[PDB]
């Protein structure tokens, strides 16, 4: 049962690592996505306050 | 969804252009 | 069992001592810091009996012995008990004799000069290691993580010290010490207890309350509602069987002792915890630092092995750390073991063959040679 | 994408039109 | 791993170092001026770590460094890092070796003549180039523009320069050299946002400051109704989110640090603005010339990159100047990095071979040549 | 209780506060800038007890307090506790109610703007002060030393401002902020007195310390030959006699502390020390106004009393300093109450009656209106 709860343990916790990492990974691509999202919504908002005449 | 802003200045920039050319012309043409 | 002339490493604090040999990634031999002696008159004779006792010796014997730590709060106050527990580990456990093996000690940055001169002086005149260093606990925390960068929460038995450190320097005017530990945790709950009706107060009494401590207790996510719960419902306690016995049954107790970690006013104590000097060391580094930081805050010593502890501290950082940055801690298995594991790696590099003390160097200069050589 | 396309025909728009205002200008006031 | 001895060209400047081969139209890569060093005490061992950064390098780790900037308003004394600037230009950017090439450096027709001694000397001594040319800022300014006529309004991070020149030849007397710079607008903004309650002191707080300045600035065409809006509502504010995740708002102080441009005795300097400059460099020349320079104010440099900038001078020039005549400013895309631009024009022309100091004629005469051979 | 419907000065900052009336020569009621807070349960009844205690009582009884600073780095960050500072000053020390008595605050040059309104909004909102004014303490410093011209080094608690005077007239873009005050040095010594055994870190050690810093330390004119002797014998050592009969011995740390200023990079700062922000004060200033600044180095506020800090000063200038040229510096036994008694003289000044802002302007503008009518 120990084997098994340990099996469990481990393995959820190699699991649980690897869905953190996702998680890491996860929150840099979303970072990225809010980031460029940001960079091209303000850089548009930007870009036609600044260039209005034309 | 052109923003209103560059639509209607390029072309009116535009237009000061081509009526300027042609002014131009025509002045120059008068002169 | 070692085939080659390594260093030996040795972490010492107020709890317990890990040692073992340089280049493996656990320690050989793990005794607690404690000697102990008898406190009866003996009647029948011919039945051995010790003067005093050490570390496993100390505690399987400890039914008629007071036992006593030679460290408190990070620093050595007994040098005697010191060789003793050493002698016993590095001869009777370890099976080796320092005079041919250099030996890693270590402390954290702001721990009183006179445990980096006491370490180096025992090593040196009663060992006759022929070399030895004092490294940086923060520094053996960050190798057993994998990490450069990061800060040490070094939640320990004596103190915890907090000392953040940016690729492989030192950031020392942010560490903010902590008079708060796990020894201390120990008193809360052995006054809690008392509440109950279960008073423990002499030595075999304070044994047991550190061995609920450490096997009962959780730091508990959510601290209001957990004793919410816990404070209505049997369902949550949990029983412990004493050594005669007897069973004492522990509810919301059993997270209101580490909850001090995250209110030291429990034990009388001017400060917010664990969770609040975590940030305020952060606070107070470079404003190009906190990035990396607060990615990679590492929890390193003991009472780290609370399985509410992850979460918590991650919430609590969390709420008090900056939008946008990912703020993350590190709870890695090398918990409670980090700076043993620390040290063999740092005693094993080549990089560090240089930075050894010599028992010349040693010699011509006295025991504050420590102070000039090791950091 | 900043408006790369507005700041260029921008510049050849702001450009052109000035310059042919320039023209229609000296065009005449040349006399 | 080019396939032509194709002359290198770059601008080392108190800002940015740009740099690329002649004959293209571009710098191949543009980055800091920067050489960094460690403020902090190293505790772990086998670290790596330099005793300085370059670059991106300076930058990347910055968190613990403090950064230098080897150019002073337009001239080199730091000459040590700047060898290592360049290295890190040629061998780790553009992956050329000045020994296989002839190299092209620029400076202000007013920069003290050390500069030029002192970038010819490193250039032939310690990257054994071939051959070496300082030319003229203001010159290649007007190349990458398309004049021969007009006035240099190089208005970047070091000195605005404010020279004359007409039909390829300079107009001396008429240069207004003036000490107000992108450089002092980092600067300034730095107090002006200590005045809104974040201050900034430290070099990470001065690359902070630079970015917001580079990325929420502009100067506006009329200063004055800018700021009576922008004082009075949150509609012309816009917020900055720092490296640590702290968000800054930022009203008035968006345009009132780049209108010192205009308005100089915000920073205390004795100076009408650069548009007075402007003016008074065309004045004093001579009836015949006027006409043409009036109508070709050229911008070169940083902050002529602002909104409003181009037509807040050509408004002030205007005003300042008679009528009948034409005023205009000629600011094209290829702003702040056209003076690289006009590097890659001087360095190709078949007319500019024979002007470079060969490596014979240097060390026959040593660096001192450079004042007789360029210009 | 006062004859005269004078104004009163008060010089309130981080450290302590320096309160009297306006046209006499010394502050009548000398507060810390403290409110203090109960940390314990009760268990006696009828005890009175407050829920907060200020200024003389806030340290008296303190042994169960913990002590907060409204006033951090030169700002207030707790206005209500300034309040209860004020009320106490005004009404039970002074003996006056601000209605009748206009009041003169203090703040540096730079200063966040948020500071001086929030200052103005409380003295008119909720003690109904008749009329304001916030001076800037350069001013108040030069008044009392019998100049127009100088240097003012306000080296206090918070920050140390480094901001010339020239004629009377600010010279603002020479003012060299520096993060680097009195309350720093404290920090300093807790965690090198913790290297020597003696651990400080709640509220009674904290102000311990600072006790310990006030009589003991200082900064002589040669660190590092005051250290050889400080670190290898206990004839440069010093003992303090903690509360409760215990004491402390200090040796270099008595040195080590002040010597930040100097040394900065003591507590993680990046800076050359109150010596080069003195220098650039003077030399970012024109050349026929160097020579004038030279001649009137001014110390005022705190840490102007280190011993050795006067000529410490005017070593460390004159070493960066052009030859020939005189540098003198200025001060007088009246250190550090030299800004209360400008502050008598200017709110005294019936040059400077109009200068005040009345209850009405205040009403029709708002506080905002400081910072149009002080300066
Ligand atoms: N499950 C647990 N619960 C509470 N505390 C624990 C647990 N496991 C380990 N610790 C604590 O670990 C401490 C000793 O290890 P350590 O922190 O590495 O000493 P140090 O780092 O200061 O040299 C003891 O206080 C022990 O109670
Ligand atoms: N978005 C921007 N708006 C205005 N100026 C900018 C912007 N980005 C960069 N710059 C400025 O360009 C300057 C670089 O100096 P530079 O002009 O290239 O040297 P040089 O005068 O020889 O041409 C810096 O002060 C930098 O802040
Ligand atoms: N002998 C001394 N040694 C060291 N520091 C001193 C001494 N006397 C005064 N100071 C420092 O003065 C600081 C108070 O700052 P202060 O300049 O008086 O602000 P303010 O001008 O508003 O009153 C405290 O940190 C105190 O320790």
């Amino acid at each position: 049962k120990l084997k098994e709860a340990e099996t469990r343990a481990e393995f959820a916790e190699r699991s649980v690592t690897k869905l953190e990492k996702s998680i890491d990974d996860l929150e840099d691509e979303l970072y990225a996505q809010k980031l460029k999202y940001k960079a091209i919504s303000e850089e548009l908002d930007h870009a036609l306050n600044d260039m209005t005449s034309i | 969804a052109s923003m209103d802003a560059i639509k209607k200045k390029m072309q009116m920039l535009k237009l000061d252009k081509e009526n300027a050319l042609d002014r131009a012309e025509q002045a120059e043409a008068d002169k | 069992d070692e085939d080659e002339t390594t260093a030996l490493v040795c972490d010492n604090g107020s709890g317990l001592v890990k040692a073992g040999f340089a280049g493996d990634d656990a320690p050989r031999a793990v005794f607690p810091s404690i000697v102990g002696r008898p406190r009866h008159q003996g009647v029948m004779v011919g039945m051995g009996q010790k003067d005093s006792y050490v570390g496993d010796e100390a505690q399987s014997k400890r039914g008629i012995l007071t036992l006593k730590y030679p460290i408190e709060h990070g620093i050595i106050t007994n040098w005697d008990d010191m060789e003793k527990i050493w002698h016993h580990t590095f001869y009777n456990e370890l099976r080796v004799a320092p005079e041919e093996h250099p030996t890693l000690l270590t402390e954290a940055p702001l721990n009183p000069k006179a445990n980096r001169e006491k370490m180096t002086q025992i090593m040196f005149e009663t060992f006759n290691v022929p070399a030895m260093y004092v490294a940086i606990q923060a520094v053996l925390s960050l190798y057993a993580s994998g990490r450069t960068t990061g800060i040490v929460l070094d939640s320990g038995d004596g103190v915890t010290h907090n000392v953040p450190i940016y690729e492989g320097y030192a950031l020392p005017h942010a560490i903010m010490r902590l008079d708060l530990a796990g020894r201390d945790l120990t008193d809360y709950l052995m006054k809690i207890l008392t509440e109950r009706g279960y008073s423990f107060v002499t030595t075999a009494e304070r044994e047991i309350v550190r061995d609920i401590k450490e096997k009962l207790c959780y730091v508990a996510l959510d601290f209001e509602n957990e004793m919410a719960t816990a404070a209505s419902s049997s369902s949550l306690e949990k029983s412990y069987e004493l050594p005669d016995g007897q069973v004492i049954t522990i509810g919301n107790e059993r997270f209101r002792c580490p909850e001090t970690l995250f209110q030291p006013s429990f034990i009388g104590m001017e400060s917010a915890g664990i969770h609040e000097t975590t940030y305020n060391s952060i606070m107070k580094c470079d404003i190009d630092i906190r990035k990396d930081l607060y990615a990679n805050n590492v929890m390193s010593g003991g009472t780290t092995m609370y399985p509410g502890i992850a979460d918590r501290m991650q919430k609590e950082i969390t709420a008090l750390a900056p939008s946008t940055m990912k703020i993350k801690i590190i709870a890695p298995p090398e918990r409670k073991y980090s700076v043993w594991i620390g040290g063999s790696i740092l005693a094993s590099l080549s990089t560090f063959q240089q930075m050894w003390i010599t028992k010349q160097e040693y010699d011509e200069a006295g025991p504050s040679i420590v102070h000039r050589k090791c950091f």
